[PDB]
């Protein structure tokens, strides 16, 4: 954590986005603001955002937090919506941050119960899998360029069980 | 040829190495083994070793007691109780030594102490050999 | 037996004091060693 | 049970787990140097035996356990007590020298009369020639010369062994005057015995330098065992835990929403 | 768990499987010191077996004692009576052990059944260490005692 | 109001802890579904969002601050409750405290492993 975790994937970006004409599509899942920020003048300072310059490599979409679970929870989709659009558009190999896709799916639980459903013991939406699955299906390799997915992965209470 | 180990506790200097000659502060004195030298046993008096090896040396030492060996077996054995080459004594302070020491043999009064006393200015006389 | 077997004296007795001597001879750099080579860490009880 | 229970386990275990090891490294340290510090007197109680070797001298009147002076961090003792005891069968005169008070220790077994002396805390700062002139002196005297007997002590073999040797022990210039003794000449009642002592000397240093080593070798492997044992042992529950933590949020969600979902 | 739980109350005899036991290769597979009839009787068993049978289960419990402190505490520094005993319970463990006589597909031997006195005596064998400065391997996969003896000399080589 | 003031002020909660209960409490009273450990689920969100009005301003908000000391307090170590799960996911480091410590005497008794300011040391005196 703040070891230039972030530092290394810009770095990352700029060895590959870079190298192959790759772009980024950065969800901020659960982000603070003030990680957010972090990242922010990261990347502006880095100029992997670049606010006058399409050196802003990185399209950066938020779904922090402080929204509506709802957001968050969609975060994921729409990452993904707009990385296809590079994708398949503009021929990528995108890479696609989302961190920590992990909040996302807490989210997910949340709203399940909330949902009147029934989540799954561990919280979890029984349909974990399927959300993901669903998720991660859209998430690929084709014929239209690769969306390559950088995923920052929290370890669950550590746990994995 | 003659195999000498030369061994204190401390450090094994040669174990059985081809050493033509050994001669050596046995309590004998010396007596000063050659490889034709009839296995004999002996305790090791303090004064010095010197080590005609086999090879255009002889080295230098003190020991100061413990048993010599000399096997039937080409193999003598030095168990030097302390082990020295010469090389590690102090001279400075053998001297000092043995005017405090002989000082203390004045001072000594029992036999044994006085055994002692002696032993010690002897020693410092077996050391002062070198020294 | 005569001053190191004096009447009595052990040959250790004797040769200990005489390495002991040499440890007393020497230099000091090598005597640091000295009695951490001849401790005596031996506590004795008869049982 | 629960989770408690096993970290109440855990805890120990994982506690253990350091604790072996901090006792396995320091040993693994004492140990190391113990054995490296052996080499000189491998060599030179290799030496002892000199001639004991080329003919050993028989008492038909001294046996002397050699342990440190604690173990269990291994059955170190327990090997001599045995050999010890075994040799009290045998033997003459049985008075007995324990260098180490985990000889003192087994040695109750009719050897609490029949000690002559004892030699104590040899480990835990090493011991030395220093010691084994000491333990050699004395010794001596005492009526107990050699009475036959062993010195029973933990020799070192590698790292990964020892065995505990017994010996016969022997100091009679007597019967070290019939044999071999003429033959590798010069010899005397002194010079036999000053060599015997010597020999003595360098043998109960050695021996107990061995003994030591083997020791440290022992505890250090004694905190192997544990440690492996610890390490699995705690790989195991700690799934378990988790297992039924899960069990319970699991179920517990249960009990609480489907045990108190819209049935409670 | 409550199924089981409430089984209890209707048994007559349990034979409570030990997976514990199983994974060790064992078939048997009980967990012996919970496969049961609760008419253990020094009458209706007579006190033979019973007795016999309650030395062995005791012995087994204090085994089952020591497991855990072996497992902890390595072993080794144990009373040697106890270590005896380890050993002996592997061998009653072992002789408990039947090869199976249906299930030689699965054996590749025969199994084999142990009149009841063959068997209480067996312990009594035992427990007797008329085996025991033995090696333990032979009781393994065995019928009649005696033959575990006779196991024993085969494995004695 | 005073970070908007370009005022910095700390406002300890003292105890969120208590708030989730009693906020569960009053979930579960409106019988309606709580979430997770059966507190409800967004009082996480519910946290967030009232914690992210916690911050560090730039200068147009008068470079004020809202700093925060969110403060829960463990039972028996037992942040693997979700709900504390919850606030270390959020927050920018905890503190721990650790009572054996302080019973020996030692206070601070501090678990220091698990206290932790997560980078908070891009705001130190050169001098500590």
């Amino acid at each position: 954590a703040g070891v230039g975790k972030t530092v290394l994937i810009m770095e990352l970006i700029n060895n590959v986005a870079k190298a192959h004409g790759g772009y980024s599509v950065f969800a901020g899942v659960g982000e603070r603001t003030r990680e957010g920020n972090d990242l922010y003048h990261e990347m502006i300072e880095s100029g992997v955002i670049n606010l006058k310059d399409a050196t802003s490599k990185v399209a950066l979409v938020y779904g922090q937090m402080n929204e509506p679970p709802g957001a968050r929870a969609r975060v994921a989709l729409t990452g993904l919506t707009v990385a296809e659009y590079f994708r398949d558009q503009e021929g990528q190999d995108v890479l696609l941050f989302i961190d920590n896709i992990f909040r996302f799916t807490q989210a997910g639980s949340e709203v399940s119960a909330l949902l009147g459903r029934i989540p799954s013991a561990v919280g979890y939406q029984p349909t974990l899998a399927t959300d993901m699955g669903t998720m991660q299906e859209r998430i690929t390799t084709t014929k239209k360029g690769s969306i390559t997915s950088v995923q920052a992965i929290y370890v669950p209470a550590d746990d994995l069980t | 040829q003659m195999s000498f180990t030369f061994a204190s506790p401390t450090q094994v200097f040669f174990n059985s190495a081809n050493v033509r000659q050994v001669d050596v502060p046995t309590q004998t004195g010396a007596f000063g083994i050659l490889a034709a030298h009839v296995p004999t046993l002996q305790v090791l008096r303090p004064g010095l070793v010197v080590v005609h090896a086999e090879d255009g040396t002889t080295s230098k030492y003190f020991v100061s007691s413990g048993s010599v060996t000399v096997n039937a077996d080409s193999s003598v054995q030095l168990l030097a109780e302390e082990a020295v080459t010469l090389d590690m004594l102090d001279l400075g302070a053998a001297k000092a030594n043995l005017e405090k020491a002989q000082s203390e043999l004045l001072g000594a009064a029992d036999e044994a102490t006085r055994a002692e006393i002696q032993i010690r200015i002897e020693a410092n006389e077996a050391l002062v050999k070198a020294l | 037996v005569a001053y190191w077997r004096q009447a009595g004296l052990s040959y250790i007795r004797y040769s200990q004091i005489c390495a002991k001597a040499v440890r007393d001879a020497l230099k000091t750099e090598f005597k640091a060693n000295a009695m951490k080579t001849s401790g005596s860490t031996i506590k004795i009880v008869k049982v | 049970a629960t989770l408690k229970d096993i970290t109440r386990r855990l805890k120990s275990i994982k506690n253990i787990q350091k604790i072996t090891k901090s006792m396995k490294m320091v040993a693994a340290a004492k140990y190391a140097r113990a054995e490296r510090e052996l080499k000189p007197a491998r060599v030179y109680g290799v030496g002892s035996l000199a001639l004991y070797e080329k003919a050993d001298i028989k008492t038909p009147e001294l046996i002397i356990g050699v342990s440190s002076d604690r173990g269990l961090c291994g059955a170190i003792h327990s090997s001599v007590a045995k050999q010890m005891k075994s040799e009290a069968a045998n033997l003459k005169e049985v008075k007995i020298i324990g260098v180490g008070d985990k000889i003192r220790s087994i040695l109750h077994r009719t050897h609490s009369d029949q000690f002559l002396v004892t030699f104590k805390e040899v480990g835990r700062r090493p011991p030395t020639f220093g010691d084994a002139s000491v333990i050699a002196l004395e010794l001596l005297n005492s009526g107990y010369e050699f009475d036959e007997g062993s010195i029973i002590f933990n020799r070192f073999r590698s790292v990964i062994s020892y065995k505990t040797e017994e010996k016969p022990i022997f100091s009679l210039d007597t019967i070290s005057s019939a044999e071999s003794m003429s033959i590798y000449d010069d010899i005397d009642a002194d010079v036999l015995r000053n060599y015997q002592e010597y020999s003595l000397a360098n043998i109960i240093y050695y021996s107990l330098k061995e003994s030591t080593t083997s020791e440290q070798s022992a505890r250090m492997t004694a905190m192997d065992n544990a440690s492996k044992n610890a390490s699995e042992m705690i790989d195991k529950l700690t799934l378990t835990f988790n297992r039924t933590r899960q069990a319970v949020i699991t179920k517990e969600l249960i009990e609480i929403i489907s045990g108190a979902a819209a049935l409670d | 768990d409550p199924a089981p739980a409430t089984t209890f109350a209707h048994l007559d005899a349990t034979t409570v499987l030990s997976r514990a036991i199983a994974e060790l290769g064992i078939y048997p597979a009980v967990d012996p010191l919970d496969s049961t009839s609760r008419i253990m009787d020094p009458n209706i068993v007579g006190s033979e077996h019973y007795d016999v049978a309650r030395g062995v289960q005791k012995i087994l419990q204090d085994y089952k004692s020591l497991q855990d402190i072996i497992a902890i505490l390595g072993m080794d520094e144990l009373s040697e009576e106890d270590k005896l005993t380890v050993s002996r319970a592997r061998k009653i463990q072992r002789f408990l052990s039947q090869p199976f006589q249906v299930a030689e597909v699965f054996t590749g031997h025969l199994g084999k059944l142990v009149p009841l006195k063959e068997t209480i005596k067996g312990f009594q064998q035992i427990l007797a260490g008329e085996y025991d400065h033995l090696p333990e391997q032979a009781f393994y996969m065995v019928g009649p005692i005696e033959e575990a003896v006779a196991k024993a000399d085969k494995l004695a080589e | 109001y005073f970070r908007d003031n370009g005022k910095h002020a700390l406002i300890i909660y003292d105890d969120l802890s208590k708030q989730a209960v009693a906020y569960r409490q009053m979930s579960l009273l409106l019988r309606r579904p709580p979430g997770r450990e059966a507190y409800p689920g967004d009082v996480f969100y519910l946290h967030s969002r009232l914690l992210e009005r916690a911050a560090k301003m730039n200068d147009a908000f008068g470079g004020g601050s809202l700093t925060a000391l969110p403060v829960i307090e463990t039972q028996a170590g037992d942040v693997s409750a979700y709900i504390p799960t919850n606030v270390i996911s959020i927050t920018d480091g905890q503190i721990f405290l650790e009572t054996e410590l302080f019973y020996k005497g030692i206070r601070p008794a501090i678990n220091v492993g698990l206290s932790v300011s997560r980078v908070g040391s891009a705001a130190q005196t050169r001098a500590m």
